């Protein structure tokens, strides 16, 4: 069959008469509005040579019509490759439509199915769409009137059609009346059972009368439904480009027209945008939001914003990406403009469209633009056409000069073409600089026009500028080298300076004046900042990792950090309170010192130090080494080593002496170094046939008595044990001594 | 310092005055 | 003798001669730069006339004088109302001075003296200033050669002449030969003694020959040291004025001239400042600043400043205080101006002096001029000439009418006189306001220019506006009202905002457009800041003070000030914690809840608490009152009312109960409404014969024991005496219980 | 409150868009 593409087909049924030969439509079938239409129009209209529609079908507004039985009997596959808000099956507003009729029809292979407001419409619910369409539950079927196999009740479509089920080994293929598969590249149905040839439809492509399920080389897939060879793309190009051996209308983005195949080519990719009879005017951010991605224009560009705020950002997003310009180029009336430095990427002028006059260049009442670009760097050719200056006070005879100069366009320009500003045509030097930590003093030499009067004073313009990729009123001197000083500057830190004389436009010639060279100066560096966040923490026994974070002002280059660190005795009460008492929540925790210089790192270790004690780490940062070392304050941080698990263990052999009168004298030797400190020392000592009996020695205690003496004791054998309780928790009790009364 | 030397120019350029024509300048102003 | 005024005599002595008649200088005299005299031309050259210089005498390189004896013989009284940097006598550089043979002087009534760098002069160390001077401090005499009375040495000038010393009886009214002293009114000396009209000098005023202290009516007081009639001040004037009695040249500041004593204007002071020829261009900050406080114009004025930047300020601080002016005003090649309003006080131009051709305001070239004055309120008279209004695209014909009606010169202009810019001719209404707390929605009725393509959208203007003494781009509407919201204002805050369209300038007469009218909207008020620094202090055992400072954002007007409080109890384990033992370091310190409306008032007073009882007052603020008021967030305090002097003692009587086995039960009865709680009991026992023994009972004791038993107890007469230890301190002992057993 | 409203006005008159040309509103297009 012919395959056609979409129609909308409206008012008359005579435009639907070219659907006769159309078995494929590529594309979307739209039937709307016809009020006149009756059903004795419809009786033996039929197009049974259509099967397959790509996009969508929709029907709206259509009266006389009862059934699609008589016009679409043979549709079978709506591909859905273009959808109508997400439907591929649209029927709308059906005031005479009875049933659908479509019988053909079994597969969607993308949309959905909207069934809305159609009166009269019947046999809805016993169509199972589940079967066609793999999700159904975007179908919005509401509002209308509403042998044969039966799923879950009985599906049919007419009173002589049912709803045709293939097996479910069949899949999407279809199968013949017989119940038998379809091949597995047929969509649809067949003809002839397990044959590519004889597929009514193809599921993935159809290529030369055959179903295949890619397009092999060099044959393009086309509208993901057919392939076509290079010389189809090539003819469609010519009133279509190739990709990933699609034969789409247009490239993809980040590629250009290789003269057949798209080529990547980075961010600016060359497209020939076509103007509107190649004229346009840019007046607005709006209007040069159109020409965004631009590269090569076809036309002549004419520029005139009636603006009045700086707009040169959004300028510059937008423009500033073409290089070429077929047309002319002119500029007029623009009072917010004050550069053409925007213009990035704007290099040729091939002036084919000239303007009146034989002029490629054109510039006018020009109020505030005072240059055209960074001559330095940026390069302007001008192929035909005379350039233009007048009543342009801000731009003078220097700068026109210039791009006169660079586009290569001297014996080109005639009489008449070239006709409060700052024309500084002389230079200025600077004489004596000077700096500090926070104050800059410049000098230069003085400058004396002819008339000394006109001389109004000085400019000084300075900024902060970190790459070299580039406001203070000067009284008038005195009638030797003037000059200034400025103190807010922060360390560290590159400004950018630059002096503008101020000189009076008098009645004759004024003297232009003279212009300073811009100069980057850094300022001094001083004392770094304060590193905060100091961590310190006793990863080991005796090891301390200290990690901090580099100062908030470098104030130069950091060379180093200096760290100290100093045994922190702990408190001289803990060695005189008593603590066997009630109430035994425990708290749980010039001159040189030892130093480190921690130099390209971050972090520290620290070693040798012992347990349980506390050191009181001090941090600066440096960045200066030999020479009097300028560093920042002192940053404390408490670091506490962790305990030895053995230090609270008491050793050395326990003994005991035996008074005449049951009083017990017990020695021992106390871990002599504990961890820290032993608040107290806790007895437990039990006779057998008793319960254990507790006891506490405080530091007083075991001071005075050199141990503990226990008075009135009972006869028998007793058992003693002693515990230590020091900061880190109880210790180990000493070994049972044994003693008989 | 740069106060110092900046103020000194600003009298000797700008005429703001550092020194104040005193008892002694008076009498070189007569010759 | 006659009156003179001050010289300087130089070069040659000729003009020394018009001395010869002078007896006293109302001025001072300077004698300087004589390389040409002798000794031989000073033999015979005497002035004995003079007596009294006012202002100060100096010498300065005066070559073949040897000494002023013959010279200055009768010289006697230096005033010094005008002084040499603070010298009323200056003898700098004598080559050839051997003394200073002044034996005349006696009294120098303000200054010093400096004698320096005087080579050969000899006889300094023998003058005594300290009689002739009050404060001799300041006396600046170094590097030189250096029957009289003697004081602390004898005091001489020459080989002949005794140093002058009258008694102290005399004072400085001097004393003849004889000693006996002069008049009260004499000063120096006195051919007479005790006579007014006899007094070489005049301590206080000179009057009709005689020495007076004060100059009565009508006489003035001329130079502090006479007295002149009002005639002769009056002749002074025409080529002086009267203030206090006083002929002094010029009036001084806060007085203006009375037509001739000065009286008080206020600030502005009339004063005509002649300018140089009646012309004067302004054209920076220091040429304005001569014009300083200056209201009446003696000439003409040319406004012509080539600045670029913004200095209306400065301008404004210098000018506007000038009401009248005699000449032409013109303005001419104007920049940085944008209007003429800082011109505060210029009201009339007599236009005395006019510019060529016949015109008294002229305008040429004014780059930036949009608004001449506010005509509201600002009047502005012109008398004669006519205006001129031509190159000034930012002034059209609209400020010119209204300039023209409002000077009066309607008839007075003729052809040629008057000839990117802000014209909106056109009016502008606002068609919709809507407000919130912090977003305000503004709408207007659509304008249309006859091309509707000249309209590039509208340019809305907000600030915040206190008093109604007085940046956002809008898209063109498509093709009813356009409107704006904004959502950056803060809470009851005044905005003015105006909407200005955006226009082309056509080639042809382009559409001035239209300007919306200036408005002040409120933002919404909403609930306010937390009211910060709340201070609550127990006054009183009951009595609480509450003090705050009100919100830093009241969002409204603040209608009141919520109170709440609620009783604070105090913590559980104070009533399960046993203090007997060792450490008695003691720590001294919905639902609907009693609410208080603070209005009108910054502070709150609280009644009926209990003594020692914590308190969470909570405060906030509301600018509401009726309809569910806007409070901010609580603000909490903590307040402890000050404890009883009595709570703490113990009262009932105390009971004794004695065992068999001297076993003692003690039965006491707590303070049961106590300040806060009771931590433990202090008992003091001691028997007849010993000393004090102390007992402590602690809460879980009291409990358990209703009070204490203590056990072992020795034959005797025991005292029980118990004190109630609590939070506000140890209480009152218990009456002695005595008990023998 | 006061986005929707400014919302609303902002598709009424700039035309930003709170609707988007729907299902239905092709077919009154249509008509």
């Amino acid at each position: 069959g012919e395959v056609c593409p979409g129609m909308d087909i409206r008012n008359n049924l005579t435009r639907l008469h070219e659907l006769e030969n159309c078995s494929v439509i590529e594309g979307h079938l739209q039937i709307l509005l016809m009020f006149k239409t009756r059903p004795e129009d419809f009786r033996d209209l039929s197009f049974p040579k259509l099967i397959m529609i790509t996009d969508y079908l929709l029907l709206f507004r259509v009266y006389g019509l009862e059934s699609l039985k008589d016009l679409f009997p043979n549709l079978t596959v709506i591909r859905g490759s273009r959808l109508f808000f997400n439907y591929a099956l649209v029927i709308f507003e059906m005031v005479h439509l009875k049933e659908l009729g479509l019988y053909n029809l079994m597969n969607i292979t993308r949309g959905s199915v909207r069934i809305e407001k159609n009166n009269e419409l019947c046999y809805l619910a016993t169509i199972d769409w589940s079967r066609i369409l793999d999700s159904v539950e975007d179908n919005y079927i509401v509002l209308n009137k509403d042998n044969c196999p039966a799923t879950v009740v009985e599906r049919c479509w007419t009173h002589s059609h049912c709803q045709k089920v293939c097996p479910t080994i069949c899949k999407s293929h279809g199968c013949t009346a017989e119940g038998l598969c379809c091949h597995k590249e047929c969509l649809g149905n067949c003809s002839e059972p397990d044959d590519p040839t004889k597929c009514v439809a193809c599921r993935n492509f159809y290529l030369d009368g055959q179903c295949v399920e890619t397009c092999p080389p060099p044959y393009y897939h086309f509208q993901d439904w057919r392939c076509v060879n290079f010389s189809f793309c090539q003819d469609l190009h010519f009133k279509y480009v190739i990709h990933n051996n699609k034969c789409i209308p247009e490239c993809p983005s980040g590629y250009t027209m290789n003269s057949l195949m798209c080529t990547p080519c980075l961010g600016p990719c060359p497209k020939v945008c076509q103007i509107l009879e190649g004229e346009k005017t840019i007046d607005s951010v709006t209007s040069a939001q159109e020409l965004r991605g631009c590269t090569v224009i076809n036309g002549s560009l004419i520029i005139n914003i009636r603006g009045g705020n700086n707009l040169a950002a959004e300028l510059e997003a937008n423009l500033g990406l073409i290089e070429e310009i077929s047309g002319f180029l002119k500029i007029r009336r623009s009072y917010a403009l004050v550069s053409l430095s925007f213009f990035r990427k704007l290099h040729l002028i091939r002036g084919e469209t000239l303007e009146i006059g034989n002029y490629s260049f054109y510039a006018l009442d020009n109020q505030n633009l005072r240059q055209l670009w960074d001559w330095s760097k940026h390069n302007l050719t001008i192929t035909q056409g005379k350039l233009f200056f007048h009543y342009n006070p801000k731009l003078c005879l220097s700068e026109i000069h210039k791009m006169e100069e660079v586009s290569g366009t001297k014996g080109r320009q005639e009489r008449n073409d070239i006709a409060q500003a700052s024309c500084e045509n002389e230079l200025l030097k600077f004489s004596f600089i000077r700096t500090s930590f926070d104050k800059i003093l410049l000098r230069w030499e003085p400058y004396w026009p002819p008339d000394f009067r006109d001389l109004l004073g000085f400019m000084l313009f300075y900024k902060e500028a970190p790459y070299q990729n580039v406001v203070v009123d000067i009284d008038p001197p005195q009638r030797s080298h003037p000059g200034w000083l400025m103190r807010g500057l922060k360390p560290w830190t590159q400004y950018a300076i630059f002096v503008k004389t101020l000189v009076t436009f008098s009645d004759e010639r004024r003297t232009y004046g003279a212009k300073s060279d811009i100069i980057y100066v850094q300022t001094d560096a001083t004392n770094p900042s304060v590193p905060l966040d100091p961590i310190s923490v006793s990863n080991s026994s005796s090891q301390i990792i200290l990690k901090w974070k580099p100062p908030s002002d470098p104030n130069g280059n950091i060379t180093h950090y200096l760290v100290y660190w100093e045994r922190q005795a702990e408190d001289s009460e803990l060695f005189e309170l008593d603590y066997c008492l009630k109430g035994l929540k425990l708290p749980s925790r010039e001159e040189h010192r030892p130093f480190e210089k921690v130099v390209n790192k971050e972090s520290l270790v620290i070693s040798g130090l012992r347990h349980f004690t506390g050191y009181r780490i001090e941090l600066q940062a440096c960045n200066q080494d030999s020479p009097d070392e300028r560093c920042s304050v002192a940053a404390y941080v408490s670091a506490r080593t962790m305990p030895e698990a053995k230090a609270d263990d008491i050793v050395g052999p326990v003994t005991h002496e035996i008074f005449e009168n049951n009083v017990v004298h017990l020695m021992w030797q106390e871990p002599k170094e504990p961890n820290g400190l032993i608040v107290l020392y806790e007895v437990s000592y039990r006779r057998y046939g008793d319960e254990e009996l507790h006891l506490c020695v405080s530091r007083k205690h075991f001071a005075l008595e050199r141990g503990c003496r226990l008075r009135g004791l009972s006869p028998g054998n007793y058992s003693v044990r002693v515990r230590a309780t020091s900061l880190a928790g109880n210790g180990s009790w000493t070994e049972p001594t044994y003693f008989y009364v | 310092s740069l106060e110092e030397e900046w103020a000194q120019i600003e009298c000797e350029v700008y005429g703001r005055g550092c020194p104040s024509e005193s008892f002694y300048d008076w009498f070189e102003r007569q010759l």
